[PDB]
């Protein structure tokens, strides 16, 4: 097998000499010369990302290990999504532009780099309420914004015999 | 066999009304899955971990992996889509003065909690603590609780200081007793059944609150529809590792023990099998998956047209925003869900009234501008609808349209003019 | 802004496509070309190797028509929200909050667009909003008056009753209001002159 093996604190009983997960993988075993139980784990894996802006805008490029901590594997910042690496953590927030997870997103911004930020939710704004206070509009405007539905797709007909056993 | 309800009889006839003299105020709670666990599945890391030689032979068929992890990905943005759908729909992040001078009206257990790390509420606290490595990876979402929190502080603190004008435009202002008096307009009652029953409607209100908060806190399976999600989820997930254990027909379903006792030419048989049933079995995880997604696809909808049309507005809709007159709306977060506090108006204590569509005083058939002609007995007066105040049948009240020969039922009474008294003296 | 139409466009061709390389996979078969098989190889081997393909393009297709299904799903689910839309935005005015765009629903405009169709929501937005004092009702003569529409206001000095979606101040007269009641029940009544004409 592959892996990584650490010393175990299971119990395991003078006839066994392994244990086993629920696919059925070994996943501790007793050490053949000296009689010690070993915890054998999955090295470390985890899906890779690239955060890009268009390559219209730019070829920079970040890059998130997801689920993975920042020792497995510049700017190297650890996210709860994974490892993000290329961006500039920043201690203001914005609106997301890219998200990578948790709360983070990542925008290109201003000697122009990646940067990566929790992302704002809004403006703050206090409502000026009172027991005798009341806002009323004085003027109006009339908006008109577009809604846009899919309605239906494409209609297709396969020819089962000649897709698979075309003449 | 069950039964179907209590029997009830209504005593109709032809010139009976009941018309409520009290009412309640109901709070209701509503909970909606909005979102589910974002699942990945690496396609070959589930099928051949860590072997060259089944991931040689798993490249025989085509893309078929690309494609389930292309539809996982799929479901894992959609529901980051369904929570921004649901829970972003307050432009401004909007926070409640420091004067709680809301009518009598407290809000005190359903708006943020300052001690607390994350400001939630009392109510999401409850509802957050009653829901409870084989290529699989479990993707954080995008909005955190906490956001998602701020989310529903925002629109809780919208709709208390500004009413329905924060869906529409820019907050504006009212005390909420005066928005409270624009709710009752909303469902038929005149605003002075609020003014004169002000605290009676806020200490029910208040009760009603404090009887959702007891009964959160008391019967455990309260949010059952989140827990059916979740539970779906992970007998999902333990269906697809538990299948990494079928023989499928190979000597082993451990790929190791194959490759370790046997040599590469009968070593691609018994992996070609195991390759089979894996990928059999991811393709019946996907399908699965896209259809749930599907379905918590559309209860999102469901929620964020509810968060629209509940708590950035009125609903005239009926059961659209809880059993009863929809007053207004109150959002909680919840785990992968949102819960709706529906504040609707129940009519409490109804009387029977003798009732006539219309009623004669010189020749003329007046009617009701507004509300229904009733009789204690005796007298005949003109009340509102969905609420029994009485008052003086005068040419104010009514108006008039032809004769008395037409309208079935009417009746012979007095119709007072005010401008007479007036002009005689 | 076009997005959610190019999308559909794009997983539908996308879906083709993957069906069409699947007909390039050997499943197993010395070659994905099936005259390769025919024309190289006699009929108890050929259909040895023609087993694999057949196995392989048969999963494929079932892949492409399940995805077509729950696709076709998604797409129904938009269509009957256009249809709702069309019915009451076009054919009505929705009190519907953000049903028909966001602010008070005026009226909407359907275009046609490639696959579905575009709403063009004309709505009103409160736009200039001043702050007033306001009262929940006013005593005239012991006598608690309500606005019958609207609500009242002051400019500082002067009480007004006032239409409450825009500011058109105006006189506070026994036509703008109706009574109920005395002054002793309603918390924040203010003290004014209701006129009577
Ligand atoms: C309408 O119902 C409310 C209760 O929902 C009544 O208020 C109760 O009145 C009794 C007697 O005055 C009190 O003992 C209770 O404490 C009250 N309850 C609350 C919640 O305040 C009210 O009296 C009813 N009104 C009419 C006209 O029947
Ligand atoms: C709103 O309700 C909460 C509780 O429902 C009130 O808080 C209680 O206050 C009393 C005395 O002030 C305490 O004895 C309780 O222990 C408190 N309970 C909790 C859960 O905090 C709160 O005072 C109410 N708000 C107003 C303005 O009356
Ligand atoms: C129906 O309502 C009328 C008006 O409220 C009642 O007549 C009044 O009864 C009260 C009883 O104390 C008297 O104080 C008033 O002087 C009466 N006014 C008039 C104009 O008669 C009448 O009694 C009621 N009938 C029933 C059956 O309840
Ligand atoms: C309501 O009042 C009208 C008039 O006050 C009544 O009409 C009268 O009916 C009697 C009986 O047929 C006639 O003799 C009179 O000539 C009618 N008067 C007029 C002016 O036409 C009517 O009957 C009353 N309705 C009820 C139910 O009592
Ligand atoms: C509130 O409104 C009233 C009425 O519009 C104002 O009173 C008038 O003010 C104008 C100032 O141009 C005078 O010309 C009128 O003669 C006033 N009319 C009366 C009846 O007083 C009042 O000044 C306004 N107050 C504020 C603070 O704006
Ligand atoms: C509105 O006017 C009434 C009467 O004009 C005021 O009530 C008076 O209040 C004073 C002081 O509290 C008493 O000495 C009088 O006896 C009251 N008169 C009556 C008829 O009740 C009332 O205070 C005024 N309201 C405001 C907000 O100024
Ligand atoms: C890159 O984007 C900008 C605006 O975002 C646009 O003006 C420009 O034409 C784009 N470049 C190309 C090569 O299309
Ligand atoms: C990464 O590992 C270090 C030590 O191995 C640990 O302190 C740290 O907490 C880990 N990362 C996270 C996100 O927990
Ligand atoms: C953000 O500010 C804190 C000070 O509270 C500082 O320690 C931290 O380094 C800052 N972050 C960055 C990316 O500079
Ligand atoms: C109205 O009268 C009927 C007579 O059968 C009675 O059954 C019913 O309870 C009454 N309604 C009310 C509200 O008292
Ligand atoms: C209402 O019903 C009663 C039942 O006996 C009947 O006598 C009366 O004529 C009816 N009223 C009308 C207006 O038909
Ligand atoms: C209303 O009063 C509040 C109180 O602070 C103020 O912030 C706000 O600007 C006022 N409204 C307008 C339109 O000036
Ligand atoms: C409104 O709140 C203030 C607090 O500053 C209070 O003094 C006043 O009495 C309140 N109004 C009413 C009608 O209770």
């Amino acid at each position: 097998g592959t892996g990584v093996l650490t010393e175990s604190n299971k119990k395991f009983l003078p006839f066994q000499q392994f244990g086993r997960d629920i696919a059925d993988t070994t996943d501790a075993v007793r050490d053949p010369q000296t009689l010690e139980i070993l915890d054998i784990t999955p090295c470390s894996f985890g899906g890779v990302s690239v955060i890009t802006p268009g390559t219209n805008t730019s070829n920079q490029v970040a890059v998130l290990y997801q689920g993975v901590n920042c020792t497995e594997v510049s700017n190297v910042f650890q996210t709860r999504a994974g490892c993000l690496i290329g961006a500039e953590h920043v201690n203001n927030s914005y609106e997301c532009d890219i998200p990578i997870g948790a709360g983070i997103c990542a925008s290109y911004q201003t000697s122009q780099s990646i940067i990566a930020y929790t992302m704002s939710l809004g403006v703050e704004n206090s409502v000026a309420y009172s027991n005798n206070s009341i806002a009323i509009p004085t003027n109006f405007t009339i908006s008109v914004t577009t809604e846009i539905l899919p309605v239906s797709m494409t209609k297709t007909s396969v020819d089962c015999t000649m897709y698979i056993c075309g003449d | 066999t069950m039964s179907l309800g209590v029997e009830n009889s209504v005593a109709y006839s032809n010139n009976s009304i009941a018309i409520p003299t009290n009412f309640t105020i109901s709070v209701t709670t509503e909970i909606l899955p909005v979102s589910m666990t974002k699942t990945s599945v690496d396609c070959t890391m589930y099928i051949c971990g860590d072997s060259t030689e089944c991931s040689n032979l798993l490249l025989q068929y085509g893309s078929f992996c690309t494609q389930l992890n292309r539809a996982l990905t799929g479901i894992a943005v959609e529901q980051d889509k369904n929570t921004q759908e649901v829970f972003a729909q307050v432009k401004q992040i909007y926070k409640t003065p420091p004067i709680k001078d809301f009518g009598g009206f407290n809000f005190s257990q359903i708006l943020p909690d300052p001690s607390k790390p994350s400001k939630r509420s009392f109510i999401e606290d409850l509802l957050f603590n009653k829901v409870t490595f084989n290529g699989l990876t479990v993707l954080p979402p995008l909005l955190t609780d906490e956001m998602i929190a701020q989310y529903t502080s925002a629109l809780l603190a919208g709709t208390i200081t500004s009413g329905w004008t924060f869906g529409a435009g820019a907050a504006l202002q009212i005390p909420f007793a005066m928005q409270m008096a624009y709710r009752f307009n909303g469902i038929g009652v005149t605003q002075n059944v609020l003014y004169e029953n002000q605290k009676l409607i806020a200490n029910q209100f208040n009760s009603a609150i404090g009887k959702i908060q007891d009964s959160l806190s008391s019967t455990a399976s309260a949010l059952g529809k989140l827990q059916d999600v979740v539970n779906q989820n992970a007998q999902a997930l333990n269906t697809l590792v538990k299948q990494l254990s079928s023989n499928f027909g190979a000597i082993s379903s451990v790929l190791n023990d194959i490759l370790s006792r046997l040599d590469p030419p009968e070593a691609e048989v018994q992996i070609d099998r195991l390759i089979t049933g894996r990928l059999q079995s991811l393709q019946t995880y996907v399908t699965q998956q896209l259809i749930r997604a599907a379905e918590i696809r559309a209860s999102a909808n469901l929620a964020a047209t509810k968060m629209s049309e509940c708590v950035l507005g009125q609903s005239k809709r009926v059961d659209f925003c809880g059993k009863g007159y929809h007053l207004m709306s109150f959002p909680q977060s919840a785990p992968h869900g949102v819960v709706f506090l529906h504040v609707t108006y129940v009519p409490a204590q109804e009387k029977n009234f003798t009732t006539a569509p219309a009623i004669c005083h010189d020749g003329k058939a007046h009617f009701p501008r507004e509300g229904v002609f009733v009789s204690n007995g005796t007298h005949w007066f003109v009340t509102q609808r969905n609420f029994y105040e009485p008052q003086i049948i005068t040419t104010d009240n009514t108006f008039v349209s032809g004769n008395c020969d037409v309208v079935i039922g009417i009746v012979n009474n007095t119709v007072y003019d005010p401008l007479q008294p007036e002009l005689d003296s």
